[PDB]
Formats: C-alpha cells, structure tokens, sequence
C-alpha cells in the first residue's frame, strides 16, 4: 500500500516497489504564482509537460569512505532540456520540485542514507575567513560532495538536519526516497542563475557494508520541476 | 499605549498561540494512524 | 497641567521591556506579506522533531561515527550494550539535539521524552534488544535483571525498523531545572540502558556488525521556562570583518 | 493540524493492552515522520490535568529581546594630528546582526524572518588616561544618530554639511537622558529577511556569496554634536536591537562550531571537544560509562 | 498625582517625529485660503509627467545638444543607433528627469516606466526603427536579431510623430533598491536599445540628419519608499549672503 | 480626474491585438500631454493585484521633516575688548530657508507653499581653547529666544531692555533641557508663500529682485540670559524647521547646478560634469556605450 | 494629543490621499482616448 | 503631548510604597497552585494560639 | 494603574480579609462546646 | 524522451507505452526505413542504478 508508488509527470514515469510513503515539504504542494502574490506584470509562459517532467542526473557510487553528495536547485537543472532552455531565455523563474532518490542492494547489504532537502543551504568554508567562491558553490548537474557532513559544511549539526524535509533510505527497509518541494523563497520569483532555493543532500549516516561479493552500488537522483513558470523573455545568456 | 500614527511602532504581540507541529513532525502525504504499523 | 511624580525605575533601560516607540520612517509601507512554507510560531514545535543522539561520544569515534552505535554478535547472554545519561543541561548525547539545543536556552523543563532507535543492519539480520528507563535514586543498572525492573520496551527487529521508548515525566516537582549540579534531586532524570534480549544473529554473507541510530524528541506535554543565554555559543573577541562594518 | 495551544497536553489513564496487529511502539523512521507513540500506549498512565503554560516559548517572546548589536568606542578631542583610520569625533556602522554571537545564533535558528526592529542607543563617557592624567568631570554631550540607506552618502567629518539631514531620519540625544530609542520598520524589499542566502547578489560572478544587501537595514552614522573640549574623552556607543511583530519560517540546525566571520558561515571548531570539528559532544570513557553516576 | 516613569527615548529630538507643539502666537488668524491652480498632493503625480532624457551625454555634446539624438541615413542594414542604461540611481540619461530626480529622494522603487520618442525630422523624412527593452541577466544586445527577442516596439514614422515603449515592471522582488552597486541583482533593470528597422530615407531637399527627442515617465503602478537625502545637491561651505542674515 | 489613491494601480491581463485603426503606442507629444499608453496595450500582461502603498510620497510626508535652517556659534564671555561685528553673548538671525541646500531644494521643487512651521532649537557648549587651556566643566546656561517681526526693533546688547519682551513671543530654555520647540503659524500676508517671486518688492526700481519680504517669517534674537563667567565658552545654537499642514502648488524643475547665494538663483555649475553648466549628466564614451554592462 | 487652543499647533496631517495627475499629464481641452490616434 | 509637572516626592524610593513595576521575565508561567495545609492570611490568627 | 502585560507585575493585594483561626486554635476532630467540660 | 523507470520487485514486469505520436493519421509499411511516413523512433534501455 505505502510501499509501491508510481510518479507520472509529462512523458516520464517512475515506479518503486520499496518506497516508504513520501514527504511533502512542510505539508505543502507546489502551485503556480497567484495574482494576489504576483509582482512581474508580463504574461508568464507555463511550458507544462515540456519542463514538468523527470530529469535523471548522473549516478554516483556509494563507497565505504563516501562522505555524501549534494546538488543545488535550480542550478543542477539549469542546462538540461526545455527547462534549461527556458531558464536561459528568461530573467525570472519559479517552480517547485519532485525529487526521487534511488538506491538498491541485496538483502545481505546494510546502509543508511539521509536524503534531506535543505532550503537556502548557504555553505561555509573550512579553516579560513575567505568566503566560498563561485566555482565552489555552482557545480551544475554534477553537484558536489560534503567536506564535513558531520557539520553539514556550514558549522551546524548533521544530527539536527531532520528539522528539514527528509527521508531515509535504509537498505534493509527501502530502496527509494521521495520528497515534494514547493516554491521556497523570500520573493515570488527569482533569477535562476544566481540563487539556489533548495539543496538536495544525500549523506551516508551508516556506511555501506556487506560480506557477499562486492558490487557497484550507485545512487541515482531524478528531479522533476513542477508548476514551472518563467518571466522576462529575452535572448539566451547561459 | 500607542499614540504613534504608524502601526509598526506598537509594542510586541505575544498573543499568537496557534500551532501546527505536523508540518515538521509528520510531513507525509498519507497520515499515520496510532497503533497501526507505519509500513 | 497634570500633576505627576516619577516612580522608582523611571528612565531605566530593561532589555525585556515591552513598549511602543517612535517610528523613524513615517508613512513607510512594508512589503506585502507572501505565504511562505514552514512557518513556526512556538519553539515547542521544533523540540517535537526527533534529532540524532550522539550516543557514541568517545575518543577514536570521529565525526559521523559518533552518531551511530555498533552492535555485534555476543557469546554471553543478557549483556549490556550501551547506556545514555538523561541530563539535557550538561554535555552529553542529548545536548546537540533540537530538544536539547532549544531547551538549553531555558532553565526549567517539564514533560515526557521519546527515544526512537532505528536498526540499520541487513534484512537478514535478526535480534531482540531491551531498552530500559530507570528513574533516579540509585546507580545506573549494569545487569539486565536489574534494568528490566524499571520502565522498558522489548524491541524485536523486523519489517518495522524502529522502536520507541517513552521516557515519561516522573518527577516530584512540576519542573526540573537545568542547573550544573548533575546529582541534584531537582535535576537528575535517571538513566537509559540497552541490553541484549536474545542476540544479534546474522548469516555469513551479512555484516557481523550492525549499527543503530538513536533519535530523541519531546512529546506535546513538554514545556520550558526561565529563558537564559545559551551556554552553547560564546565569543572572546570580535569576529573577522566585524571591524570592516565601521569602515 | 492547526490548533490553538495554550497549555501542555493532558495525560489520560490507560489500561493493559494485549491486542494482536497493534504495535504503537514500532515506527518507521525511513518515512521521515517523527514517532507518534504516546505515553498512554507505552506504559500504564494515570490521569493528569496539565496546567503548564507554553507562552514563554512563543517565537515572539523567544526573539523579542533587546540584544547588543554594536559597540563602538572613539576619542572625543581635537583630531588635527589623528590618523586617517581613526574615528574623528564620529563613526559610521553598516548595520548587521552577525557581530555578537548570541543574537546571531538565535536568529540563525530560522531560515526566514520578518520583524520590525526596536533600536536603543546607550552612551557612556570616560576621561582619557595618558592624555590628561587628571579627572575634572564628565560632560553632558549631545549626539546625533543619522540613518543613511546602505550605499548612500555618509558624512566625511564631524562638522560635515551632510549632517543637516534634510530627509534622513536623525535622532539627537544627551548622555544624561535615558538611552535613545527608535523603531525601524521591516524594510526588506522582499516579504521576509533571508537569514541565510544561498546565492550571489550580483549579475557577474564576483559578487559576495551568502550576502543579500536587501537584508541589510542600513547605515548608522553617529557624531558628537558638541565641538571638542580642551581635554580628550573616550565615548562608547552601544546599539541594541529587539525584533518585534515577528514571523519566522523554516527552522534550522543550531550552530555548533564557533563563528569565524560576520560575512560567512565558515567554521574551524575548537581544538578539542566539546564543539570541535571531529567531536561536538564531550567524550566519555565508553558507551557503557555513565558520566555522573550516583554511587552511595 | 499620577504615578509615572520615563521610557527610553524620553527627551530625544527625532527629526521625523510627529507631535503637537506650543503655538507661539495665540489667537493668530492665518490669511484665508485662496484657490490656486496646480495643487499637488502626492509626488507620484509629478513623476508621471514625462521629461526629456539626456541620451546624448557625451563629450563634445554641449548643453541643449545633449537632449537630442541625431540619426542619419545608413548604408548597412539592421544597424544599432543608441542604447540607454536604465539605472535611475546612478548618473545617466534618466537622472535629470522628473521621475529620476524625485525617485532619488528615495531608496526603493517599483512599477512600470514609459519612454516616449518624438521624431523631429522633416515631413518628407521616412523611416522605421525598433526600440527594445532587454530584461537583465546578460550583456546589452549589440545586434538587432538579439535585441528583438526582448520586449520591443516597431516605430513607423508618420503623422503620429511619437511612439511609446513601455518598460514593464519585471522584477523578482516587490521593489528594487537605489543602491550604488549597479550590477546588483536587486538594482539592475536591464537595457534599452534602438536599432534601424529599415532606414532613414529623405529627399535631397530635406536635411539628411534628423533628431529624436526621448522622454521618460512613470506609470500609475509606480511607487517609492525609504526617503533619503538627495545626492543631487550638496554644499561644502556657507552660501553667499548667508552670513548677512546675521547682521 | 480627482480620485482617492491609496495603493498603486493593478494590472489586468491582456490578449493579442490586431485591430485596424487602433494604435495605442503612437502618441502626439506636440499637444503637451503625457503618453497614455498602458502596459496592457504595449505587451501581453498577467493579472497583478498591487498592494503597494503610496503614503510615503504624500506631499505632507515629503516636506514634514525637521531640517536644519540655522547654525550660529558665538563666544560666551566678557566682551569688553571685542570687535563691533562680534556676537557679544547674543545674536540675531533673519529667518530664511535658503542657507542649507537640502531643504532649500526640496522647497524649491514647488512654486507656492502654505504651511505652519515647527521650530526646534538645540544648544551645545564647549570650553574655549587658547583662552583658558583647561577644562572645568560645562555650565547649564539659560537662553532666551525672542521672535521679532522683520524690520522691527532688535536688541542691541545682551542686557538690553528690549529683552523685556512685553508683547514679543519669547521662549526661555536650558541647555540641560530637551531642545526647545515652538510652532509658528502660517504668517504670510497672502494665502501662500511665494517660493519663487518674479518681481521687485518696491515701488521704485532699486528694490531687491526675487525677494518678497511677505515670505520672510521674521527675526530670531537669541541671547544667553546668564551674565558672563570668569572664563570663556563657545555656544552653538542650531535652529531646525519642519513644515506641517502643508499645501503645495505648481511643481518646478529641480535645481541642478550648485547654489551660489541665498538671495538669488544665480548659477555657475561645476567645473566639469556632472552638474556642470554645459553638461548636467556625466559623460559616456558614446551613445552606443553601456556604462555598467554585465559581461560574463 | 493636542491640548493647545490654536488649531495650527496640531501635529501633521498625512491623511490626504486625493490625487489629480491629469492637471499635469493631460492639460488639454479635448481629452485623448486610448488607442485612438491623438491627431 | 500632555502638559505635566512633577510633585514633591517625585523620584523617591519609599519602602512601604505600593505600585506596579516592570516584569523582568515576560510570558513566564508560574507553577500551578497546589493546596497546602495550614494557610495563614492574618497574623491575628497566630496570636490567638496560646 | 498597571499597563504591563504580565499579571504578576501588578501592585500588592491587601483585600483578602478571610480568616480561619480554628485550623490552629482548635484542630480537634470533636468540636468543643462553650461551658461544657472538654473531657 | 518518453520513459519509465523500472524497479525490480515482487511485480516482475514493467510496461513501457509507445504512444502514437505521428504527424499523419497513419504510417506506412514501406521499405524506406528512413522515410518520414515510416520511422517510429527508437527504444533504448539503460542502467538506472
């Protein structure tokens, strides 16, 4: 009942037979910007299925000494398909997301990943007064890895990361996690190339372990933008 | 006591006793009943 | 005019005072309100979210390793696995939690807590544990036959991967105090202990050591009083670039 | 669900439970939900009518306290032979909430904040030592505090014409008067301040990270109105901020490692536990060691 | 009498305060009101009147010549004629306008603008231009095929001598700020460009160079916040005869 | 048309237009009217409900701020051996609004103004240097500010009998008290002050140009009531004016070139742009040059 | 709060929200309709 | 504002005075009352015990 | 006069004129009648 | 393009629908495989984890 799930958006569909419900961030669902909250007066474009569909990122390998991985939205999707083209041709962007993280292994494997969506994950640098640079933060589709997941790379605690929308992928229990993210910003719309509303972090709290014959155990992220709308049409900049 | 013309000049407002912890404690699409197994 | 006289306390600046004051920008129109997800109106909402305990707060446990407890197969019965002190004012496994961090901004606390343990072994791993809360008064139990006399829950590993031990509010007084005397009768909460109920049994193909993750939260009977500066943060000097704000 | 909560919840008495198919103590952490196990379902309870209030943990009460945000000491004297970097009878301060760590950490417990700011200015004066090795008394000086929007023209000297304050809000106050107090409205161009900002505030790639100047209240320019006395003094101005009419969104993990800079969240940690990079909580001998065990 | 106590801020002089104060001349009867034309009650009425842009703000353009833009017949197609920066806080073609001057007394601004261009060539002169507003994010377009992708209007010279390009309020935030960082995401408005759509075509008897005059105003969706001293005026010394007022 | 405007106007959604004979984007500047082209007619818009207030640009709010209008420093001492031009423990000031440029320019944004004037007097004192090279303290002196109509008899010395103020309004205040404050009514013999006056106020041809003394509020005569101390002090009196109950007529082009005199609108301009006589706006390389182009 | 006997002693009046921009923006004897050519 | 004038005795601290004063801990909830035996409300009750 | 928001800030309460001396003077289960011998 | 992510489990079979996406009402069984009236597109299978 709560273990199988099908997500269908646009021309894309995902099935999971080992889900554990799914999380709606702060009990909200994505929606278009209403008139009583709108600021930009030009008529927005709403590509619907052309952009509100699952895009699958490159899988990463869960290793024994893995510290964790992170991706920033919309930066990770800013050069992918019609979402990327709309982002590059429009000054203003607005959308939510549907995140589906996949990781399977055998019944002889053990491991626990915290899959947490952090709003406004302003990263800090380690052992220096210099602020993180543009290249340290803006990683695109590839994303990045945690230097110190114990402190979430920001001087806070990983133990308290559960205050944020999150699921767990515990290998004995489930093989996928699903999080629904509404628009999360101080402003109704934002420039998609300079600000990142959400950061998806996958941190192996319990390391991968087994005594069978070792196999590559990848982690795969599929993100579907939702209720995409764009304002301020002009030439592409990327 | 507020004789100023701008409403933001008023003293603090400590009367908002409304709560909704479930937005942080149970942000799941399918609610979980007591006693019944979650999975 | 009106005859008046000034009371004691006139002209003083009290940091916790509550008065209206002059608007510096007349006729300013603040930006219209926008609905934003995740509004919080009472900090007691935050303390009800379970956060990870640092049970493995020992030397040679580095970083993330401090947040999990390893359990292996034992060849003696009824063995102790770990214990948790229950003081949310001193340093300990509960300090760096949402409930602990928020509560340390206060001096008095009341209500029940909940400890949730998730087993993170393989599907093939099996085992039964017992989690005991011992109300204060004596030493922390070191044998199962003593710990089982207090509040306890027997946890059987299975499809439901998590168990909850409730630490109910058992106190002589309406509140306990976050005072530095850990052994005070108005502070000590008692102990939590975990014992092997049967054993951890795994096949040869599975890992022989399996980890548990412990979380703690407060129930909705929980409340805090007497706000105070948090001991968890402090400075001995001005931060970097703080001077540049004056340049 | 949304409900009005004024006191802690009551406890209802409970009986023995031996029902198949019902396991309230078992949960699934993987879903991300917090356990719903009630005390009534874990043990046998009595009936308790709980009258404990919850008002002291209200977000408004939690944040609406006057916290020190600025402290600046400068010499009040003839500054003809003073260095360029010295404050010559006046100073300017870019308003921020990140210099004093208690208020900073409290604010950073949240992602988004909306509040008006009560501002209190307290002035103290001392007679300079090694300038004049004598005491005559403390003058009752008049000070001008002018609010200047971020990036706008600030005064360049004590007697600058910029202090004429045609449109800028200015408050004049005496050291003998009670501390000056003004309320600044919620001034963000957005509906809420961004306590943390994961982006760059410039259309090029060299802008500051994590800094959104829309969240900077402005600049405070403080001068002594009086011309200098024949002897020198040291004047210390303290600015305190109290948020009010507060709305808070998206609570965050509290800061653990000590702050390094007011410009970023950079971390180093203590040399050893507690609050070290590799160990936040202080160590015990083992997971079987009770730190403060009662032994009689 | 009445027991009282003085609050913080007592006795202070705040320039933006709003209180009654003692009448120095009791029973004074002010001169009766007379109707006077052109009463103004909100400065937003003033900013809605279009005033001339100084587009030709270049060296060798002296005085009045700065207020017009010369266009000649070109022998290459789709050529750029001029561009206008859209920052009403820094120095530029929009600064010395009614909207610019009034807005620079404030820090925050919102709403749509309108740019009206009047062609001042001869009756026999003909031509088509294109005026483009480009929302920010990239470089100012230098070719017509790039500028036409943004907001634009194609202007055909004719009996109606003036065209209006609307710069609609397209902003992520409710307001933009008049801050000195021209490249800030909360300040930059984008660009205006003008390109040749066909050509300027005149007979031999007409002047081969024809001038355009550009005006700018704000629409009635425009608003301002956070009043501040205008940077457009200042003094380093007392004015002449100011001392004589004391003699 | 006259209407009550409290918020900025809303935007209505619009569709494609391909109608012959209708050209909303085309206008005729020659008529002197401002273009009426709406955003709905120029582009395709969405629906926006605009809640932005307009109260901060109200003329009353725009002008009703305390702006510095006078600053006078004079020596408080025995003036037996003082020059004739020196202020011997008292000064007189013909009230005007043209000496400090911020308020002057703001007022000159309009042709006609009608307002009452709140007046605030702030006094500061310092111990004279090179007179007595020592500091003992600052006395709490009493000052008298007497309003004398323009051209009427002003006091000739500190202890003059003219200070008895039989009918003139006089305010006595201490340096230790908060700044003195009085409201002067709208006193013009006409229904409104003439901010600019294109004429001569005399029936002969030698009267002052652009000066209408009906628009001069009057004379302020300020003295220290206390007799002089054995040592000398320097006393600075600042007068601030705040218009209120304001009505404004016929807005004007703002001043661009720096002011030269308080008596006329004479202009010279800066040596080079900005705000030079031949170039008000600063220069760029060409009309095709974008000054702050974003380049990535 | 005004206990003075002269009305001009009162605090400021920031309640006048009436506007008429057309006296400056459209001072023409014949009004101009939207869309229709001006001339 | 309100015209006022300070009476003799203004600013004095009288130990037997009876006035309200600023609460140092806003929103503090005192411990609920519990019935306790032997409440005394007037000292004349005590003097009546031999 | 109490303009503070917390009730404990109020002035003293000297209005409680209720008494019960018998809880100290006659704490006996069987009341003693006047005139009648106690034993 | 159109896709379905298949997770192995108790349900042993997955279905990918190839919907009728064609400019014309019909396609033709002609020998020119690269004709615009014949080609249907491609099916591909990739490793997801």
């Amino acid at each position: 009942s709560d273990r199988v799930l099908q997500l269908k958006l646009g021309n894309s569909a995902i099935v999971t037979q080992e889900a554990a419900n799914y999380c709606c961030a702060y009990g909200e669902w994505p929606n278009y910007l209403p008139d009583h909250e709108a600021v930009a007066i030009d008529k927005p474009t709403q590509p619907e299925t052309a952009t509100d569909r699952f895009y699958t990122l490159k899988s990463v390998k869960w290793e024994t000494g893995s510290t964790g991985w992170w991706w920033k939205l919309p930066d990770a999707l800013n050069n992918i398909g019609m979402f990327g083209q709309n982002v590059q041709h429009h000054y203003l962007y607005r959308s939510g997301f549907l995140i589906h993280v996949q990781c399977n292994a055998t019944k002889f494997h053990q491991g626990a990943l915290l899959v947490v969506a952090i709003p406004e994950h302003q990263r800090g640098a380690h052992n220096t007064n210099t602020s993180p640079g543009f290249d340290d933060i803006m990683k695109g589709e590839e994303g990045g890895t945690f230097n110190h997941p114990y402190v979430l790379d920001d001087g806070t605690s990983l133990a308290c990361a559960t205050i944020f929308p999150h699921q767990w992928i515990n290998l004995r229990t489930n093989n996928s996690a699903t999080i629904v993210l509404p628009w999360m910003n101080a402003a109704p719309m934002d420039f998609p190339l300079r600000h990142n509303q959400w950061t998806l972090a996958i941190i192996p709290v319990v390391p991968l372990g087994t005594r069978t014959t070792s196999s590559m155990v990848p982690i795969t992220v599929s993100i579907a933008p939702m209720c995409c709308e764009f304002n301020g049409l002009r030439h592409a900049i990327t | 006591i507020n004789f100023y013309k701008d409403s933001y000049a008023a003293s603090a407002s400590k009367q908002d006793f409304s709560q909704d912890p479930s937005k942080f404690t149970e942000p799941v699409v399918e609610g979980l009943k007591a006693g019944a197994p979650v999975l | 005019g009106v005859p008046t006289y000034l009371l004691p306390g006139s002209g003083q600046f009290l940091t916790t005072d509550d008065h209206s004051s002059a608007p510096a920008l007349p006729c300013f129109n603040p930006t219209p309100e926008m609905h934003i997800p995740g509004q919080v109106r009472n900090m007691l909402e935050v303390v009800q979210v379970e956060s990870m305990m640092e049970i493995n707060n020992t030397e040679s446990a580095v970083g993330m390793e401090r947040l999990k407890v390893d359990i292996s197969a034992l060849t003696d019965v009824d063995q102790l696995l770990f214990n948790i002190p229950l003081d949310i004012q001193l340093d300990g496994p509960l300090r760096n939690t949402l409930v602990g961090n928020i509560s340390r901004y206060y001096t008095h606390w009341s209500g029940s807590l909940e400890m949730t343990f998730m087993f993170c072994g393989s599907f093939m791993a099996a085992g039964k544990l017992i989690l005991c809360y011992t109300p204060p008064g004596g030493s922390c139990p070191t044998t199962r036959e003593t710990a089982m006399l207090g509040t306890h829950i027997v946890w059987d590993f299975g499809l439901q991967s998590s168990v909850t031990l409730i630490i109910p509010w058992i106190s002589g007084s309406h509140y306990r105090m976050f005072n530095n005397d850990a052994k005070s009768t108005n502070a000590n909460v008692g102990y939590v202990t975990c014992f092997m109920q049967t054993n951890l049994i795994v096949p040869s193909e599975s890992s022989d050591t399996c980890s548990l993750i412990g979380f703690i939260a407060a129930k909705d009977d929980f409340s805090l009083r007497l706000m105070r500066d948090s001991p968890d943060i402090g400075q001995l000097d001005h931060l970097h670039a703080a001077e540049a704000a004056y340049q | 669900i949304e409900s009005i909560i004024k006191t802690a919840t009551d406890t209802v008495k409970s009986e023995i439970n031996a029902e198949l198919g019902v396991v309230p103590s078992l949960n699934a952490v993987e879903t991300g939900a917090t356990s719903n196990t009630e005390p009534e379902e874990a043990i046998q309870t009595r009936t308790v009518i709980n009258q404990h209030g919850v008002s002291e943990t209200l977000v408004e009460n939690f944040l609406s306290r006057a916290a020190l945000v600025s402290k600046r000491s400068f010499e009040y004297k003839d500054h003809t032979s003073s260095t360029a970097r010295a404050d010559k009878n006046f100073f300017k301060w870019t308003i921020n909430t990140r210099s004093f760590v208690q208020l900073r950490r409290k604010l950073e417990l949240f992602t988004y904040l909306r509040f008006d700011a009560e501002i209190t200015i307290l002035t103290t004066v001392a007679v300079n030592g090694s300038g004049n090795n004598t005491y005559v008394g403390l003058p009752d000086l008049t000070l001008q505090a002018m609010f200047v929007p971020t990036g706008a023209l600030t005064p360049e000297k004590q007697d600058s014409f910029h202090w004429q304050s045609g449109s800028n809000a200015s408050v004049f106050f005496k050291i003998s008067d009670p501390p000056a107090r003004i309320t600044i409205p919620f001034m963000c161009i957005n509906s809420a301040y961004s306590v943390f900002y994961d982006g760059f505030a410039g259309f090029e790639k060299n802008g500051l990270y994590g800094i959104n100047p829309a969240d900077t209240i402005g600049n405070l320019c403080v001068r002594i109105v009086n011309e200098h006395q024949p002897v020198g003094f040291t004047v210390t101005v303290r600015v305190y901020m109290k948020p009010k009419h507060i709305k808070a969104w998206a609570p965050r993990p509290p800061r653990t490692l000590p702050y390094m800079s007011i410009a970023n969240a950079n971390y180093k940690g203590k040399e050893r536990a507690p609050n070290a990079l590799s160990a936040i909580i202080g160590n015990r001998d083992s997971v079987k060691t009770m730190p403060h065990n009662i032994v009689n």
